[PDB]
């Protein structure tokens, strides 16, 4: 098409369409000598055109030491504001990866996300974007959490002004919000005071459950697209993405497993499982934490958290 | 009935290709189901849901003021079926509601069958005398129908209903407007309710249903290890009865048995509780309890019977006392609590 | 910068036609004439117009503005001081609240009390709105509502007389029984298809009536617990309904009240009462309340909440309605 890359004219494009060449892959997956016999175009121009197209539309590798040095001063560790979870997570969670929190109703995923958002907004003074899909975000709880870390009203207001709230109730709204955030961050490369560092999706299950069922396959494609968006946001822009998920029990085995299926089981790079302590001894706040999946620690270690003491 | 709507020809062709018949058929499915069937996109599927939902009903605004004021347009909210006794009617604030299942539970010899017969007789009176000017349907499950007591009650009716003039009583054909059915199984009861009752109700030959002992087959066919099929059958039966009662504006009276209490259900200090569990209790509107105290009639000499209101959306929990004689069931004045 | 076609709500046929043609990114079709697009792809011009309209269809609020809005919007009082105290002030707007309990425990009384209370004038600390009641069981009796409204009117009159102001008298001039009864809109759904249809029609109704501040659906378990053997379809429908209700509550600044039923869970030869409709339904609501009898008193337990702490209080039902002590 005209304007896609230099050296392409509409006459050449139409002539190529005459001989069944339509897209970039079609032009690249061809032969120089074989194609330049049905119409007889310029011989050495085709290779230059294909080299240019490959230059624009192909990724390039990087030597190991270069990105080692780059990530040495780029990757950051953000504390969650809870000592036990920080010790379990090895001093916090790294940017550039996706973190998942699973658990049943009342487990405390929203509380953990709120504590993280407050700590990042106040302790580190960086922007946070909150995506809510089930109405679990309240400003009163955020104010209560902040009041336990500072007593200056102006400081609290400044911390609260650094948290952005977005409501998305179906999959398409969430995808649009994520794409808009990607575009905004891409346009906001030069700026450094205002760029979002942490993104929280309150519940990915609430927007994918209605699409799953029957003999169809659209829901799987949509959730894979959502996973691709989250991975791109986490890796390319060097951000920290935290999502929450529901818990399910296997009918044939009676084992607790994350929801959304085996295809979703491969998405997160780190998973944390919350639980109640056998009822007794967990009348409130006392919750059971575990490391269901990780890439830097052995799996199975357990810790202890108390929601009541965070406020 | 799908062609009465206003849709684009492509949408109509697609839904016809999907073998969709009626508006209920399309509202039965979900969004993803219609997406997989019609091979459409979300906006036009949403528009189809818009059109179907508007077709089922719409453009009508109903307020509580209209329900409270327009009495003739809404007989359900203002009309009650009398029990034949002023005291019992005062206890029930008019009588039985015209929409919803009413339970009557109690131990043996409490007097439930007498109340059922009295209601079957009283349903035939004119509007100003508490009746609905229609007959009744009686379904027997445990024993045979007591025709001798019914004959005695019909003979004694002019002496019980003192308010009604005798001339109007003389023209009432009591026995010809009561229908009797017999059931020996759960499946037989379900088939009877599904087939024979709606035919009688639609033609207008009856405006009252008496299932009588609903617990009799369930107590004998399902054990403690088959609770799920029993719950399924109970839910189906309750749904069918509620649908019929709502459609034809006719009360449904069910008679239940009790079991030893031996309290999540609010039956702490009571000896007996209604049977069939919570699944059956979830389907009811008004719950009553008839009781007899054999340890107090040993002192009084005469039987001591009380009727109690366990629960109702509009009635406080209260009770009264009644007696049974040759006329029928009659309440005792000045005993309501 | 690149947006894929899969993320847009298009029909599978036109999407697969575009994919087979060679279009991969959203911006690729932003510079193609609809006539030429129809010629190359093979779709009709109406399809091209529709997809071009759809593709060009996909603000900034901070926690401070959200806190200000939360403070400005009030709560709905239940005339039970303990319940209001443990709820944070009352039933919060823009949230979904669920009530569970055994038969004859007082869910419908709470629904009627909330429907009456949503209309209290702001001079007395109310919201001054209107209510929508959706009945799926036929348990809505007008006489009980009349009793509750009369009791509320008497209470407000006594408060105004004690205060001896001037604004209170003007506010109570228009707080009569007729207006209270006329500001409640009633719907009756006899099947789950009818319930879905009414819920679908709700947004336009709320657009027409902008003063509504409460939506009550008295009974969601009954339509879904009979003559429905395909449980996957039931779960899909329930999830869709929950998403629609939370979207409605957030968009129209309402309070959504749902009533559930209780079932029996049999384990270790022991019977416990649990809310019905499965485990995945527990995530649907935002706040969950459970009513039960202890010995003869009625208890309300804040089973789940994202802002408060689990507690338990005492209430009772009077001839005047939902009360305390
Ligand atoms: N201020 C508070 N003080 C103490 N505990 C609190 C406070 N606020 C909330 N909680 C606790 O939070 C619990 C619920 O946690 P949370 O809202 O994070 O659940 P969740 O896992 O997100 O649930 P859902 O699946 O329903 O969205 C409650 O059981 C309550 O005990
Ligand atoms: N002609 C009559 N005169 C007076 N009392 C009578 C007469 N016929 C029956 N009774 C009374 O009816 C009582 C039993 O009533 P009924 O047959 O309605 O019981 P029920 O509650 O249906 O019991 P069950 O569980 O056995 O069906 C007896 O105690 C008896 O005193
Ligand atoms: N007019 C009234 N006066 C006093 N108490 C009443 C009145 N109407 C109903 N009640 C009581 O309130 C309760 C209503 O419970 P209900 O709303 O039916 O709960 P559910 O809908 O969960 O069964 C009943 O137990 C009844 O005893
Ligand atoms: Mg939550
Ligand atoms: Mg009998
Ligand atoms: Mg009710």
């Amino acid at each position: 098409r005209v304007g896609l890359c230099p050296g392409l004219t509409e006459e050449m494009i139409q002539l190529l369409r005459s001989h069944r060449i339509k897209t970039v892959v079609d032009l690249v997956s061809a032969d120089l000598e074989e194609v330049a016999q049905k119409c007889g175009l310029s011989y050495k121009a085709l290779v230059a055109l294909r080299r240019v197209l490959l230059a624009q539309f192909s990724a390039f590798p990087v030597n190991g030491a270069d990105l080692y040095e780059e990530l040495k001063t780029s990757t950051a560790i953000l504390s969650t504001g809870i000592g036990s979870l920080d010790k379990l997570l090895d001093a916090g969670l790294y940017t550039g990866e996706v973190t998942e929190i699973v658990g049943g109703p009342g487990s405390g995923k929203t509380q953990v996300c709120l504590c993280m958002a407050a700590n990042v907004a106040h302790g580190l003074q960086q922007n946070v974007l909150y995506v809510d899909s089930n109405g679990g975000l309240t400003a009163s709880r955020l104010l209560q959490l902040l009041q336990a870390k500072t007593q200056d009203e102006e400081e609290q207001a400044e911390a609260l002004r650094r948290i952005q709230v977005v409501h998305a109730f179906d999959i398409f709204q969430m995808l649009d919000v994520l794409q808009e955030l990607r575009g905004t961050v891409a346009q906001q490369v030069t700026g450094s005071s205002g760029t979002v560092k942490v993104v929280v999706v309150d519940s990915v299950t609430a927007v994918v459950s209605p699409l799953l069922g029957g003999q169809q396959r659209e829901g799987l494609a949509l959730m894979m697209q959502l996973a691709r968006e989250l991975k791109t946001l986490a890796r390319d822009l060097g951000m920290a993405v935290v999502v929450t998920n529901h818990i399910t029990r296997d009918r044939d085995s009676g084992r607790l497993k994350p929801a959304l299926g085996r295809s979703w089981s491969f998405v997160p790079s780190t998973r944390i499982l919350l639980d109640t302590i056998e009822g007794a001894g967990a009348s409130g706040g006392r919750r059971m934490a575990c490391l269901a999946k990780s890439s830097r620690q052995p799996t199975g270690f357990q810790e202890m958290v108390d929601i009541g003491t965070w406020g | 009935d799908l062609d009465l709507l206003d849709l684009n020809p492509r949408i109509i062709a697609a839904i016809k290709k999907a073998k969709l018949k009626s508006v209920k058929e399309v509202l039965h499915f979900s969004g993803p189901d219609l997406k997989r069937l019609t091979n459409l996109s979300s906006p036009e599927v949403w528009h189809l849901l818009r059109t179907a939902s508007l077709h089922l009903r719409g453009s009508s605004i109903l307020t509580a003021l209209q329900l409270h004021q327009q009495k003739e347009r809404f007989p359900t909210q203002h009309q009650r079926l009398s029990l034949g006794c002023p005291v019992l009617d005062a206890l029930l604030r008019g009588g039985l509601p015209l929409d919803g299942i009413t339970e009557l539970a109690g131990r043996s010899s409490a007097g439930k069958t007498q109340l059922a017969l009295q209601l079957c007789l009283a349903v035939q009176f004119p509007r100003q005398h508490g009746g609905l000017e229609a007959g009744a349907v009686y379904i027997c499950t445990e024993d045979a129908f007591p025709h001798k007591r019914l004959q005695q009650l019909m003979a004694q009716q002019p002496r019980l209903r003192t308010d009604v003039p005798g001339e109007l009583l003389q023209k009432l054909r009591f026995g010809s407007q009561i229908f009797i059915e017999h059931v020996a199984d759960v499946d037989t009861l379900l088939e009877c309710v599904n087939k024979k009752v709606p035919v009688l109700l639609s033609r207008g030959m009856a405006r009252l249903v008496v299932i009588d002992s609903v617990a009799a087959p369930f107590r004998c066919e399902f054990d403690s290890q088959a609770s799920a099929p029993r719950a399924r059958h109970l839910q189906s039966l309750g749904a069918t009865l509620r649908e019929l009662s709502s459609a034809f504006q006719s009360p449904v009276l069910c008679i239940n048995q009790v079991t030893e209490a031996m309290g999540p259900l609010g039956f702490w200090d009571e000896r007996v509780s209604p049977a069939l569990g919570i699944t059956w209790a979830n389907q009811l509107l008004v719950r009553l309890l008839a009781d007899r105290l054999r340890e107090e009639e040993a002192a009084l000499g005469c039987p001591a019977r009380t009727l109690r209101v366990l629960s109702a959306p509009h009635l406080p929990p209260s009770s009264c006392s009644y007696t049974i004689s040759a006329e029928g069931v009659r309440g005792t004045p000045g005993t309501q609590s | 910068m690149q947006r894929d076609l899969v993320s847009f709500p298009l029909s599978p046929a036109v999407r697969v036609k575009l994919v087979s043609a060679g279009f991969q990114t959203a911006e690729e079709l932003l510079e193609v004439k609809p006539s030429e697009l129809s010629k190359e792809v093979g779709i009709s011009k109406a399809e091209a117009l529709e997809t071009l309209q759809i593709i060009r269809r996909e603000k900034k609020c901070t926690a401070l503005e959200l806190l200000e809005q939360e403070h400005t919007q009030g709560f709905i009082i239940t005339f039970c001081s303990a319940l209001d105290d443990i709820l944070g002030g009352g039933v919060p707007l823009m949230k979904t609240t669920e009530i569970c309990g055994a038969p004859g425990v007082g869910k419908t009384q709470l629904c009627m009390q909330l429907a009456v209370d949503v209309q209290i004038p702001e001079c007395f600390g109310g919201v001054a709105g209107e209510a929508v009641f959706i009945d799926t069981e036929g348990s809505f009796m007008v006489d009980r509502v009349v009793d509750l409204a009369t009791a509320c009117i008497q209470h407000l009159q006594l408060i105004a007389e004690k205060h001896k102001g001037e604004e209170h008298r003007k506010a109570l001039e228009d707080f009569t029984l007729d207006n209270i009864l006329s500001h409640i809109y009633y719907f009756r759904c006899r099947d789950y298809t009818e319930l879905l249809a009414q819920v679908y029609l709700l947004p336009d109704f709320l657009s027409e009536h902008s003063k509504v501040r409460l939506v009550i659906v008295d009974g969601i378990a009954f339509p879904f617990r009979h003559d429905l053997d395909d449980l996957s379809l039931r779960t899909r429908l329930l999830n869709g309904l929950a998403q629609q209700m939370i979207s409605l509550a957030n968009n129209h600044r309402l309070a959504v009240i749902l009533t559930n039923q209780m079932t029996t869970k049999i384990d270790r030869n022991q019977a416990l009462l649990v809310p019905a409709l499965g485990e995945s339904w527990g995530h649907a609501a935002t706040i969950r309340l459970i009513f039960h009898w202890d010995r003869k008193q009625r208890l309300a337990t804040l089973y789940k909440s994202p802002s408060q702490k689990e507690c338990t209080v005492l209430f009772q039902i009077k001839p005047q309605g939902f009360r305390d002590t």
